[PDB]
RNA sequence: UACUACCGAUUGGAUGGUUUAGUGAGGCCCUCGGAUCGGCCCCGCCGGGGUGCCCUGGCGGAGCGCUGAGAAGACGGUCGAACUUGACUAUCUAGAGGAAGUA
RNA sequence: UGGUGACUCUAGAUAACCUCGGGCCGAUCGCACGCCGGCGGCGACGACCCAUUCGAACGUCUGCCCUAUCAACUUUCGAUGGUAGUCGCCGUGCCUACCAUGGUGACCACGGGUGACGGGGAAUCAGGGUUCGAUUCCGGAGAGGGAGCCUGAGAAACGGCUACCACAUCCAAGGAAGGCAGCAGGCGCGCAAAUU
RNA sequence: AAACUGCGAAUGGCUCAUUAAAUCAGUUAUGGUUCCUUUGGUCGCUCGUACUUGGAUAACUGUGGUAAUUCU
């Protein structure tokens, strides 16, 4: 009984309408089935139409893209850290659109060597296993070290991400609706939006 | 109401169906088709109420039910099926062909063509798009789409369809100085050559028709219908050939037909 | 500072603008490129809004509206809510039996782009229809004339 | 009670009226689709588990 | 000689409408729940085929095996008729007394 | 590539994802029979998507009777707006969170009344007007009063269901069933209206 | 015949209680949506037992309960 209808507000001037008739169907409203973070819940709503909706309840995975790599990876999801909208959907740990939310890196990080021959987020102390060595240091032709070599000039990312490699979980924005579609996808937080929410859950805490 | 209606009032109904007030209290309702039922001749309208073939809608019914009534080379056994501009009606047990054409007072005409007529049509190209790896489309007047259409067509012109394949032979394109015959408002069933047409952007177009006799009047733009290039009509025309005339001189030839017939 | 005033990070929607790049342009010039648009009935687009830095997703330059219905005009009365002002339109109303006309008017909030600055009260906007901005909000402010006597 | 009896091997049924509480003892406090021999019946009813 | 209408105590009784506070039928959503019903296994009695082993074929047995389906019920949330007690307000009715005018 | 007055449109290119309460990619039916064991002619029923038709739903602008012995109203419990969401078929205070303090009014807001469903229309009429329109066409609403839902393309459906409130039926007293402001018909009400 | 399946039962009919910028009328818009059906398009575009797959359940047969139902 949920209802979106206008006709039981004020008008415009502050005046109340007399309803003329009772609740339709079309003007109905749904609960506000709030995702968490566990195994993969997703129930199914019919709609007008005859439609399909989509409630996630629980999900722990989607897709994000790293957009200045235009690199776009299946990725474990690990917290949700600001909520530009209410705090409470943070302590509760809630996905909607628009949060900030911490996800996994190691999609990125074996995308990123195999690509650029170059290691990201190793510690100092480069304990390196055989598996990554043969990709990082292996024979190749010259053709195609030169190709290899040819990359590695423009191989620089900003040192706001490489900290946040270093502890193996980027932050991510989530661009589509949880609730309608049953998916959380989004984009890796980059530059000056990633600066603003890390002054952001700075100041929060 | 709680969803679609399916009834129509007799009084409620099209005004050039020519129905009348006491036979019922029920008009035909045509179904959904390929054209407005606003726009239409059901096809039980046609055949009881204009061609006199039947006396009541089960005559209609045993009539269409033997599978003798072809609507745009396709038999329809539906008695309630949209006909609408320009379509062949083919009855080929009598050997009758019509295609529905406006008359001068705005209702569809009883006009019969010679079956060399009766494999093509003319129609209205209204939507044109680009579709799912680079196909262009057509939109015609009466709901079909076809697939590589030529590349010169754009939207408001007049193609040509040979109505067994249903592929276009050629077109004629929206120009002043082409034939029209108007569709719709005030001046339907009129007939002449373009003139004018101003652009109002955000609303719509004003196109300036002149009669064979000097006349000429407006439309809205989608009332227009290209019916030849030129002067030529691609088509055979009814009985007035799209000239109306006033109430005056209306009266005179109908005086004139009867102190001359007798 | 200077947009970003909200709990959440307001950019233009269809701009990217994490484009990688090397130093000589990474140092050399820094300018966001600028979405707009030219919306249709014969109003040209301002220069502040092709050039400014502000982000309002209800312009219809640089926003997601698009212009289409009715072009009415009014004049600005009150400029005391965010983003949007009320207009007043005055028109002549016939009564039919005394063959005369008595003087109404109606109010509209309508919203107010951040290109039209130097706005004042007692000048003539057009305003154009949009889908549904809020509760209250259907038009827009397409262009901005002076009053009378501001030289 | 009566007790409509049936035997799935052959389809043929029966309605046996017991108005003896003794009997029913074996019966009571038990659920739908649980297994009870039937041996407090009589004495036709030894290997029999209803 | 009678009517008319008021105040009217009774805070008569009953009913309605706004609100305070308290309660909350039923559906829907969510987290559980798991009465029951299957399948795959594991053996037993064992045919054929291929080769003591495997696939089929009939069962039967048990295993908190491991899965699928799944009703009652319950925590919570929401929508929310209604219920109780107030306050204000309105009406219908039982109601002593009287007054004036009405004639 | 194509289009519009205008796209964040259509089409294209790349990287992925693709819901167990799964998306399409035919285990369906008739008739006539066949041509060189294969290749078949008409149909019927299907089917994601696109377009069309019948709509629907939300908006734009102007327009309504009496009342000031109704002059300020709205904002706690969304009022007016901004940002982000949630929900919805979608646009939007529709709802939530955080901010701003707005929005309407003697050009009559707000409140009340109406022996008010709104129009097309009707009677009267020199010209101007005045009164009526429940009523066969169109639009709305409601099925005793409120509320909640299931199924479905479409219903908050009542010749569907579930409650409460008011009435009311059958009973072996344990239980069971109901909704004429459809057609008739009855009672009542009345000055006032027809055939089970 | 029955029964399963599919479709229709949201139209029509009735009434005018509510309702005063509400309904409604003229005008516009959806570039802000959904749409059974009809009509046209699409339906080897996908590079990975089939000469046909599996379990049920009505109608029917038979045994019944309840004072009582279009109960089961």
């Amino acid at each position: 009984g949920i209802s979106r209808d206008n006709w039981h507000k004020r008008r415009k001037t502050g005046g109340k309408r007399k309803p003329y008739h009772k609740k339709r169907k079309y003007e109905l409203g749904r609960p506000a089935a709030n995702t968490k973070i566990g195994p993969r819940r997703i129930h199914t709503v019919r709609v007008r139409g005859g439609n399909k909706k989509y409630r996630a309840l629980r999900l722990d995975v989607g897709n994000f893209s790293w957009g200045s790599e235009c690199c776009t990876r299946k990725t474990r999801i690990i917290d949700v850290v600001y909520n530009a909208s209410n705090n409470e959907l943070v302590r509760t740990k809630t996905l909607v659109k628009n949060c900030i939310v911490l996800i996994d890196s190691t999609p990125y990080r074996q995308w990123y060597e195999s690509h650029y021959a170059l290691p990201l987020g190793r510690k100092k102390g480069a304990k390196l296993t055989p598996e990554e060595e043969e990709i990082l240091n292996k024979k190749r032709s010259k053709k195609i070290q030169k190709k290899y070599d040819e990359r590695k000039k423009n191989a620089k990312i900003s040192s706001l991400l490489e900290e946040q490699f270093q502890q193996g979980k980027l932050l991510a924005c989530i661009a589509s609706r949880p609730g309608q579609c049953g998916r959380a996808d989004g984009y890796v937080l980059e530059g000056k939006e990633l600066e603003f929410y890390l002054r952001k859950i700075k100041a929060r805490k | 109401a709680r969803g679609p209606k399916k009834h129509l009032k007799r009084v409620a109904a099209p005004k050039h169906w020519m129905l009348d007030k006491l036979t019922g209290v029920f008009a035909p309702r045509p179904s959904t088709g390929p054209h407005k039922l606003r726009e239409c001749l059901p096809l039980i309208i046609f055949l009881r109420n204009r061609l006199k073939y039947a006396l009541t809608g089960d005559e209609v019914k045993k009539i269409c039910m033997q599978r003798f009534i072809k609507i745009d080379g396709k038999v329809r056994t539906d008695i309630t099926y949209p006909a609408g501009f320009m379509d062949v009606i083919s009855i080929d047990k009598t050997g009758e062909n019509f295609r529905l054409i406006y008359d001068t007072k705005g209702r569809f005409a009883v006009h019969r063509i010679t079956p060399e007529e009766a494999k093509y049509k003319l129609c209205k190209v209204r939507k044109i798009f680009v579709g799912t790896k680079g196909i262009p489309h057509l939109v015609t007047h009466d709901a079909r789409t076809i697939r590589y259409p030529d590349p010169l067509i754009k939207v408001n012109d007049t193609i040509q369809i040979d109505l067994e394949t249903g592929k276009i032979t050629d077109f004629i394109k929206f120009d002043t100085g082409n034939l029209c015959m108007v569709t719709g408002g005030a001046n339907l069933g009129r007939i002449g050559v373009i003139t004018n047409r101003e652009r109002h952007p955000g609303s719509f177009d004003v196109v300036h028709v002149k009669d064979a006799n000097g006349n000429s009047f407006a439309t809205r733009l989608s009332n227009i219908f290209v019916i030849g290039k030129g002067n030529k009509p691609w088509i055979s025309l009814p009985r007035g050939k799209g000239i109306r005339l006033t109430i005056a001189e209306e009266r005179d030839k109908r005086l004139a037909a009867k102190q001359s017939s007798g | 500072a200077d947009i970003q005033t909200e709990r959440a990070y307001q950019k233009q929607p269809t701009i990217f603008q994490n484009k990688k790049r090397v130093l000589l342009g990474e140092t050399g010039k820094e300018k966001l490129p600028r979405y707009y648009k030219n919306i249709g009935l014969g109003f040209k687009t301002p220069k502040e809004a092709i050039e400014g830095t502000y982000i309002d997703k209800k312009c219809p330059f640089t926003g997601n509206v698009s212009i289409r219905g009715r072009i009415l005009s009014g004049v600005v009365t009150k400029m005391k809510m965010q983003r949007t002002i009320v207009i007043r339109r005055d028109y002549l109303h016939y009564i039919r039996k005394y063959n005369r006309f008595e003087k109404r008017h109606k109010n509209m909030s309508v919203h107010l782009s951040p290109c039209f600055r130097d706005v004042q009260i007692g000048d003539i906007v057009t305003v154009g229809e949009c889908r549904p901005l809020s509760k209250t909000v259907r038009f827009n402010v397409l262009k901005v004339t002076k009053a009378a006597g501001t030289k | 009670m009566k007790l409509n009896i049936s035997f799935p091997a052959t389809g043929c049924q029966k309605l046996i009226e017991v108005d003896d509480e003794r009997k029913l003892r074996t019966f009571y406090e038990k659920r739908m689709a649980t297994e009870v021999a039937a041996d407090a019946l009589g004495e036709e009813w030894k290997g029999y588990v209803v």
